[PDB]
């Protein structure tokens, strides 16, 4: 005979389990997959000499180009 | 109504006007602060045709 | 000892007048609005992009560029003879010695 | 520096002129979009501090802090909107900020290039604290609590007043880059030794060394949630901040004149550990964890090596989240059954199960677990106290199982057992209250994917 | 052959004269603890079982051992001889214990450097 | 107020009301020592730990096997089921 | 990629294979397996990720600076040289750090390479090791927390002196 | 259980030592035809002096059995599983939930067992209603100065529950999964 | 080479995807524990295959992947030690945590919470693996915790039950304890050699103080519960026997037994640290073997038969011999897991009965459990050509024919005399003689699941054994001659305990109740220790802390010194300044003194 | 619940 279980609300642990989930992935799977996109297509620098002559920026000096953005847009 | 909503939140501006502002302020500070601009035995270098700054 | 009134009831269950609370404050619409605006500036932006922002934050540690550095002398130490790394941080013929 | 202090003044007039329904809804957005902002801070330099002006400067050991403060003010915003929901507009609005101005001064002292101003600001965030503990605390002791807290570091910091005026005298300046370049050894003499006592006991008092600790527990158990949250958090901090940032004038009087608050350290660390262990008040347990996990990083300023150093910063801010977490989840705890005994309410574990894994992580974090930062922090320091001297190790190992003994012993008391059978008002938890444990943990175990960020400016 | 009892392993009841006094005060006294402790009880479920209660049964009994704990030690706090010696050999005796171990072994380690007769070849992280 | 831990009990008068307070007999109630330690008019119950009390009771409490109103002893978390045990050992 | 004159491999002495049991060594079957499964969908992989990579060609560039006067040749309140020299030194601290670092990423590559005869074959590593942990030990060591340029020249300043002590006796 | 007393008489302590004893005796017997040959023999030991009447000399008698039997007692006697000191003791103990905690399960959570819920609001009514009565019957047959035993009076007339039900009647079974 | 490394970070990284998908539906249903098994058993078969490459040629490397940090001159990194003791432990590991899953699957099917005991499971699987697969000193503490932490967890499965929260928190102290010298000896490591990968610390301390390795000593001691921290691991019986079976048998137990071979190159510079081991493996193999016996809980006889196993891995190491050693683990996980799992069958099967005086006649009754508890105790026995024979055995010839402490070498033979011992107890008291449970007879094993894991298990005890020891490379110049009758030793020793232990176990039968000696009580109740030393200490610290700490200093002294005296002080000045009496008699008087003082002191 | 809120024995205090 199946007998009930008595157990606490479960409802409200789910429910905000599910919306912490939600609203990490909401910014995290587009961020995953800019990423993606940014090393597969966009890649990362190389190792160059400087040229004689030429002054980088000083964002040229770094080699992943999510920094490189950063430090050109935020520093 | 539109004027209603505004009439309601205008106080949702003022923080991001804040934040404007105190970067406006920070550059300001960084203009009086130009004492030796291009003028560092490491980071001095020849200015390059049409910079007549290197912002530093 | 005064007129004073009685002590109120232990906090009100927010559950009682709207089963779906998420806490906060007690109107429903903006105990929605509380929880949108708390879980999204929370996790979605200043988590995430939070993270990734200091995970790609540029290399001004100069971690990589003291690598680099590290690299090249000990390539001219080796190359030339040079036991690698002197025993002065300071050249001793600028050192006027008591 | 005024990208983040402009906005923190401006929160007060937004929340001075926003609708009664949405002060708190307000007040979360843009104190989270300013620590968003302060998450800039971060890009530290190798060698040299960022210098945004004559007044603020930020290095290692600044922005971390900084991030803290700016993180725990929206955590202590969603933390007190539970208790104060039944008072009036002005006081809520009065409340919030209080903590406004907490969180404004706390900035200013962890940006000022100047000794003089980070001592002005440092002894303002008293003005907030006392008030937030004295008026919207629940019990009658909250009066005592804060004479007792305000007059013990009133106390400390006046001599350091003194002796900051007198080196501002005496070198022409208390500039903190000048200070720390004209830097110049202390010699033997009594007053040499009087002013590095001067210079030493009011950060002494901050962070609270065994025996000046007493203002603690009954500061945390009496104020409410947020005070307990930023008094534990930040508050304390402020103390481990200024002393290592003032020992470098300190020298090399220090190595002389700091066994005495070394060995009390780090005795200290063990009666209060043992304290916890036979606690029977939450708040008051979660204190003397504080002052126990305080007291490695007043060895580690002490000690002035460079793991030393390090472990001292990736242990306040460690502290500074786990004991933030574990006071609001006595918070919780007392919400719900209004009483702060510890063996008042038993058997947690089957009628809050979320709550339950929130205590198991804090609780782990607290123990240090690796590969934890808490763990980073201290075994860091261990490793210095053990360079310092092998004998320390002994203390040091019993400090740690102690801690483990009684962290487990609160989640098992708290979090185990049979259910309190009388208790019926217990309800399921908030997504509220869930989410305060997520944004206090989850920070937490990120840090240790990149704890290059708070290790310091010697790392 | 007999039980020694001690702190840590009391008496059992078994073994305890007490427990076989028939005396008619013994039984008097025993009647009196069990209608206090009934009289308790009732009081206790009739809080307990009653539906109307929505919250906590509060426990004199714990409230007075919490506030004993905590809040009426020092009022209660009577500077004696014997208070204050042990007040002393428990708060600086360890203080000073450790303070001349640790002073002794860092005079040895410095001595130690000082002659150059200590070996420090890999010790380049302190 | 009067249902608070208070000062060592003197008179008889005092230490029939603190065992009243308590929930215990006048002949029963025996305060600590009077030597300045702070233990004030608390009782001295038996230093007996909370496993030798009857299992088969109805406690109201199960786990710390007590009943609601029962006089606490001082040293309860110390003699809690999960800690330091008193009960009588075989040899 | 990176220098081998940085990081020495020792020339790679493989056996060869010569079976003498007509068994079927399953190792060379899983081995093929693999390479058939999962080296080759990787390869594949890469080799359009690197097309890609090709396609938008960009540099960075290393940071150079150029050589400041040390905190010797500094006034005693000159606080711009005094600047300078500090950061320039703290510089040196960190190449000399990572210089340690690539001597005991050498020392562990040895140790573990070398197998059970590491006491032996890695005498020469040990050496070089020796040597810099000395030299560091001799320049960078008991500063303090609250190290700074001033403090290196005032150690150095001792040692010469104990050095002149030495010598004058 | 059941209300204990004020005291356990002489003939209630010599069986309580009675029971002990031949479980202690089954622990160390451990082969079931061992045991039963030195069950009669500690049986007739009970049945030499039963019927002694000296109460003086009676107690006398316990005294030296207690002392002989805590001497020969088994340091590990057999428990029961699920009993004080066995290894199955408060295992489920986790999983015992009271019922109150239903009173704040989502509607949602409560439309998915409608039958259940709707026949506990019958036993609410129930218990809600009777409260009154069994508040004034214990008045009525309580003693003045309050109870002095723990047992409770059933219930006198019709339409009437026990005095105090509700929790011993809804209490977890032993067994929730 | 190449398929090496990748095989071997696969071969953890897959352990970790059951934990990722407990975020999602599959935690919700019932093939959640399933998914696990499954997870685990391909997590083996991809194990298998860098098992193989070592065994053709001997690859062994280093994936030092993800620097984590660098602290000046220190670099610490994610680095996982590829050798001959992680390749070989891990598909053993891998195997077990397989076959106890597949027997928790049936065992703890009535559990409400099976998939969080599963996940619990995988957990500390994981963090096996990060303790075995580890190259720096903070990567091994990482999974040393882990392994502390999960093991508490587990233990207090039933949160109602005090006892295993008890024992959880006594578990956890002895392990702390056992973390003390971990820590010392980290801290060590990291201030006289200058990093804390094993590498480095390998090359540099060729002379290796005692300090360092007293510290690996203590925290072995600590985790694989030898003398003084040993009372936790019988206590560790309050969980699952699925837990007991998995950690406390196999895997966890042995972990500082695996740490001290880790640093065996170091250990074997020492003398004193290597006379310390063996005299510690000594008394852990006499004093748990004593107490073994007299046990009447099955799971508490087999608890204390893997204390003696570990305390022979610990005489093994002292002996110089740490290879030997890692094989009589990788053995005895083998056949202790089975013994745990038939020990847990018999428990199922009897509706919770662990007492041994209660079950009897299940010869019959259960044959496939009767015969894999008889192949494990014949194992473990060291009977010839099973898979303790190849460990066991040779230990025995090798302490024998050694420079070696003699009552350790005594103290051994008694023993592997006293284990033969307890084997009969087991199954004497067990599975002989007539029925002692009591009626309703609900015995049933025919169950797919608890048959097939205790018949994977029964091939490795049979087999494994042999395999491994002719496809292991010799790692140990082997003991050719000897003399006969030392050669006989270890069979002798175990043929008289059998026949002593048997004939002791026929005059039970004997209608001659007696009463207790003071030797069995001295054995039943585990030396005494677990009741004074527990009960002792524990007293002293807690009334400290309560009395001498908590009120004395804090509450009062400290109080009194400072605020409580000041304040008084204060007070009584205030009294003393406002008198509160308002008259110019008095007041004008005192101008005309201070007129007078003035002029005499200023003049 | 509420915050303790002198009442008139701690005001007659001062």
């Amino acid at each position: 005979k199946r007998l009930f279980i008595i157990k606490p609300s479960g409802f409200y642990d789910r429910r905000f389990l599910k919306l912490m989930r939600f609203y990490i992935l909401l910014t995290g799977i587009p961020v995953a997959i800019g990423i993606t996109l940014v090393n597969v297509f966009i890649g990362e620098a190389e190792l160059a000499d400087i040229p004689e002559g030429y002054v980088p920026e000083h964002w040229e000096y770094f080699k992943h180009p999510i920094s490189r953005w950063i430090a050109r847009t935020f520093y | 109504n539109v004027l209603q909503i505004v009439r309601d939140h205008w106080v949702h501006i003022l923080v991001p006007v804040g934040f404007v502002f105190g970067c406006y302020l920070d550059r300001r500070s960084d203009e009086k602060l130009t004492a030796f601009r291009n003028k560092s035995l490491l980071f001095k270098r020849e200015l390059r045709p049409n910079e007549e700054v290197t912002w530093k | 000892i005064r007129l004073q009134e009685d002590p109120d009831p232990e906090d009100e269950n927010l559950y009682e007048k709207n089963p779906d609370s998420h806490g906060y404050d007690k109107d429903p619409i903006v105990d929605l609005w509380n929880m949108r605006v708390v879980f999204f500036f929370g996790f979605s932006i200043v988590l995430v992009l939070g993270s990734t922002f200091v995970a790609y934050l540029p290399d001004y540690r100069m971690q990589e560029w003291a690598r680099r550095e590290a690299e090249r002398l000990v390539k001219y130490r080796e190359a030339n003879g040079l036991p690698l790394m002197e025993s002065n941080c300071f050249d001793p013929n600028k050192i006027q010695l008591p | 520096m005024l990208k983040i202090i402009i906005p923190t003044t401006m929160l007060l007039p937004m929340t001075w002129m926003s609708k009664h329904n949405m002060i708190w809804i307000n007040a979360t957005v843009h104190s989270l979009l300013i620590s968003l902002i302060s998450l800039s801070l971060l890009n530290q330099l190798g060698e040299n501090s960022l210098n945004f002006s004559l007044t603020f400067f930020s290095d290692s050991l600044s922005a971390p802090l900084l991030v803290l403060t700016t993180w725990l003010l929206p955590l202590m915003l969603m933390a007190s909107q539970s208790h104060l929901s039944k008072e009036t507009t002005t006081r809520k609005k009065l409340y919030i900020t209080m903590l406004i101005l907490l969180q404004l001064f706390l900035i200013m002292t962890f940006t000022a290039t100047e000794l003089i101003l980070f001592y002005i600001l440092f002894e303002a965030t008293l003005v907030p604290t006392l008030i937030i503990i004295t008026r919207w605390g629940n019990q009658t002791e909250r009066l005592n609590a804060g004479l007792y807290f305000l007059f013990y570091t009133l106390a400390g910091s006046l001599p350091l007043l003194v002796a900051l005026v007198y080196i501002q005298n005496t070198t022409g300046s208390l500039n903190f880059l000048i200070i720390h370049y004209w830097s110049h050894p202390l010699s033997n003499s009594w007053s040499n030794i009087f002013m590095w006592l001067a210079c030493i006991m009011a950060f002494m008092v901050k962070m609270p060394l065994y025996g000046l600790h007493l203002w603690l527990p009954k500061a945390h158990v009496e104020a409410p949630i947020a005070g307990s949250m930023v008094l534990a958090a930040v508050l304390l901090k402020l103390g481990g901040y200024g002393m290592m940032r003032i020992t470098t004038i300190l020298n090399p009087l220090t190595n002389y004149m700091a066994y005495p608050f070394l060995m009390l350290s780090m005795w200290g660390m063990i009666m209060t550990s043992s304290i916890c262990l036979r606690q029977t008040d939450l708040k008051s347990l979660i204190a003397y964890s504080s002052v126990s996990h305080m007291a490695l990083v007043i060895v580690a300023i002490m000690i002035q090596t460079p793991w030393s150093f390090m472990g001292a910063t990736a242990l306040m801010i460690a502290h500074g989240l786990t004991s933030s977490m574990l006071f609001c989840l006595a918070n919780t705890n007392y919400e719900r059954v209004h009483s702060r005994t510890m063996i008042l309410a038993r058997g947690l574990q089957t009628l809050l199960p979320l709550m339950a894994t929130w205590w198991l992580m804090a609780s782990l974090t607290n123990l240090a677990l690796p590969p934890s930062i808490n763990l980073i922090g201290e075994l860091f320091i261990i490793t210095a106290s053990f360079s310092w001297s092998n004998i320390t190790i002994i203390l040091m190992g019993m400090n740690m199982m102690i801690t483990a003994l009684y962290s487990l012993y609160m989640l098992i008391t708290t979090q185990r057992g049979k259910y309190t059978h009388h208790i019926n008002n217990i309800k399921a938890s908030f997504t509220r209250e869930n989410a305060l444990m997520a944004l206090h943990i989850l920070p937490l175990l990120l840090l240790t994917l990149n704890p290059k960020m708070i290790l310091g400016p010697l790392y | 052959p007999k039980y020694k009892p001690s702190r840590l392993a009391t008496l059992p009841a078994t073994l305890d004269p007490a427990e076989y006094d028939i005396s008619p005060e013994t039984r008097k006294a025993q009647a009196e603890r069990l209608a206090i402790r009934s009289r308790l009880k009732r009081e206790y479920l009739l809080q307990y079982n009653d539906p109307n209660r929505l919250g906590v049964i509060e426990d004199p009994a714990l409230i007075r051992w919490t506030y004993a704990r905590s809040a009426n030690i020092y009022p209660n706090f009577r500077p004696t001889p014997k208070t204050s010696l042990l007040g002393a050999l428990f708060g600086i005796g360890p203080l000073f214990f450790w303070y001349y171990v640790f002073k002794t072994d860092r005079d040895k380690k410095e001595k130690l450097i000082q002659e150059g007769k200590l070996d420090q070849t890999f010790n380049i992280s302190y | 107020k009067d249902m608070f831990p208070g000062p060592y009990p003197k008179t008889p008068e005092e230490r029939a009301a603190a065992a009243k307070k308590y929930n215990m007999r006048v002949e029963d109630y025996e305060p600590y020592p009077d030597d300045g330690m702070g233990y004030g008019d608390y009782p001295k119950l038996p230093d007996r730990s909370q496993q030798e009390r009857d299992p088969w009771y109805d406690w109201d409490h199960p786990d710390l096997r007590l009943n609601w109103g029962e006089p606490i002893h001082w040293d309860l978390d110390m003699y809690i089921r999960n800690r330091v045990d008193t009960s009588p050992t075989p040899v | 990629s990176w220098d081998k004159d940085v990081y020495p491999e020792p020339p790679r002495r493989t056996p060869a294979p010569a079976p003498q049991t007509s068994l079927p060594n399953p190792v060379t079957y899983l081995t093929k397996i693999f390479d058939l499964l999962v080296d080759r969908p990787v390869t594949l992989a890469r080799e359009f990720i690197e097309q890609q990579h090709a396609k938008n060609r960009y540099y960075y560039y290393h940071r150079e600076f150029r050589r400041v006067p040390d905190i010797t040749e500094c006034e005693e309140k000159d606080i711009l040289c005094m600047f300078e020299a500090e950061m320039q030194w703290r510089r040196d601290y960190k190449v000399d750090q990572e210089i340690v670092n690539i001597i005991q990423e050498r020392l562990k590559a040895c140790q573990q390479r070398e197998g059970e005869s590491y006491r032996q074959n890695c005498a020469k590593e040990l050496e070089q090791f020796t040597q810099v942990s000395k030299a560091f030990q001799d320049r960078y060591s008991d500063l303090g927390a609250h190290y700074s340029a001033r403090k290196c020249l005032a150690k150095q300043k001792q040692r010469m002196l104990a050095e002149r002590k030495a010598a004058k006796e | 259980f059941s209300a204990p007393a004020a005291y356990l008489t002489h003939q209630q302590k010599v069986l309580r030592l009675y029971k002990r004893a031949l479980r202690h005796l089954e622990s160390w017997c451990v082969h079931r035809d061992k045991y039963r040959y030195f069950a009669c023999l500690m049986r007739a030991r009970f049945d030499e002096h039963k019927n002694e009447k000296d109460m003086v000399k009676a107690t006398q008698l316990l005294r030296q059995a207690e002392e002989e039997f805590w001497y020969g007692q088994h340091p590990q006697p057999y428990i029961f599983p699920e009993s004080p000191g066995g290894t199955s003791y408060e295992r489920y103990e986790c999983y015992k939930v009271p019922e109150w905690c239903l009173d704040d399960w989502h509607p949602s959570e409560k439309a998915m067992y409608p039958d259940y819920f709707a026949k506990r609001e019958q036993w609410k009514r129930l218990r809600r209603e009777s409260w009154e009565r069994e508040v004034k019957q214990l008045q009525e047959e309580t003693p003045p100065g309050g109870p002095r035993t723990e047992a409770l009076p059933p219930a006198r007339k019709e339409g009437d529950l026990p005095p105090l039900w509700w929790h011993i009647v809804t209490r977890p079974r032993e067994r929730p999964m | 080479m190449n398929p090496f490394a990748s095989l071997t970070l696969t071969t953890l990284i897959i352990l970790t995807i059951p934990i990722m998908m407990s975020n999602s539906n599959i935690y919700k249903t019932n093939l959640y524990p399933n998914y696990v098994k499954t997870t685990v058993s391909y997590a083996f078969t991809l194990s298998l295959v860098p098992l193989l490459m070592f065994m053709h040629t001997g690859q062994e490397m280093i994936i030092s992947n993800w620097h984590w940090m660098t602290l000046q001159t220190v670099e610490l990194s994610l680095s996982f030690k590829m050798d001959y003791f992680s390749v070989m432990f891990i598909p053993v590991a891998l195997f077990v945590t397989w076959s106890i899953m597949e027997f928790s699957m049936w065992y703890m099917h009535s559990d409400p919470f099976i998939n969080r005991f599963f996940k619990y499971l995988v957990l500390f699987l994981i963090t096996m693996m990060i303790l075995v697969t580890a190259n720096n000193l903070f990567q091994l503490f990482i999974g040393w915790e882990g392994v502390g932490i999960m093991s508490f967890l587990l233990i207090g499965w039933w949160h109602g039950r005090t006892d295993a929260n008890t024992a959880a928190l006594q578990a956890i102290l002895y392990n702390r304890i056992g973390d003390i010298g971990f820590v010392l000896s980290m801290a060590w490591f990291l201030t006289h050699s200058n990093a804390w990968d094993l590498q480095q610390i390998f090359m540099l301390n060729n002379e290796c103080p005692n300090m360092p390795l007293i510290g690996l000593l203590l925290a072995a001691a600590g985790k694989s519960a030898q003398f003084g921290l040993h009372p936790w691991l019988p206590s560790a019986m309050e969980g699952p026997t699925p837990v007991s079976a998995l950690l406390h048998s196999s895997t966890m137990v042995v972990a500082g037994v695996f740490l001290l071979i880790r640093f065996y190159p170091l250990m074997e510079t020492n003398k004193l640290v290597q006379t310390m081991t063996l005299c510690l493996g000594a008394i852990t193999t006499l004093f748990t073997a004593l107490c073994a016996i007299t046990q009447n809980d099955i799971k508490k006889i087999v608890a204390f038969s893997t204390s003696s196993q570990l305390g022979l891995m610990m005489v093994t190491i002292g002996i110089n011999q740490p290879h030997l050693a890692f094989l009589h683990i990788c053995m005895h996980a083998f056949f202790k897991a089975m013994l745990f799992m038939c020990s847990g069958s018999i428990i199922h099967s009897l509706n919770d009965e662990q007492d041994i005086r209660k079950m009897g006649g299940l010869y019959k009754a259960m044959p496939f459990t009767t015969t894999a508890l008889i192949i494990g105790s014949l194992a473990l026995t060291g009977m010839p050509y099973l898979t303790g024979f190849y460990s066991k055995d040779l230990i025995i010839e090798a302490v024998n024919m050694s420079y070696t402490n003699a009552w350790a070498l005594l103290m051994t033979l008694i023993a592997t005399s006293l284990t033969a011992a307890y084997s009969t107890r087991i199954i004497f008291f067990a599975f002989l003689g007539k029925p002692r449970f009591p009626p309703l007879v609900l015995i049933n094993e025919n169950n797919p699941l608890l048959i097939n894991s205790i018949k994977r298990l029964l091939i490795g005890s049979i087999f494994a054994g042999f395999i491994i020891s002719n496809n292991i490379p010799p790692m140990t110049v082997p003991n050719t001659t000897m003399p006969l009758y030392m050669k006989m030793t270890a069979l002798i020793v175990t043929i008289m305990g059998f026949m002593l232990a048997l004939e002791l176990n026929n005059t039970t039968y004997y209608l001659k109740f007696k009463y207790p000696s003071q030797t069995y009580k001295f054995s039943n109740m585990l030396g005494y220790y677990p009741s004074i030393m527990h009960r002792l200490p524990t007293y002293h610290n807690l009334s400290m802390s309560q009395k001498s700490a908590s009120s004395l200093l804090d509450l009062i002294w400290l109080e009194t010194i400072l605020p409580k005296t000041t304040s008084f002080i204060q007070m009584k000045m205030s009294i003393m300044v406002s008198n509160q009496k308002g008259l110019i008699k008095l007041y004008f008087l005192s101008f005309l003194i201070t007129i007078m003082i003035s002029m005499t002191l200023f003049n | 619940a509420r915050q303790w809120q002198p009442d008139v024995e701690w005001a007659e205090q001062f």
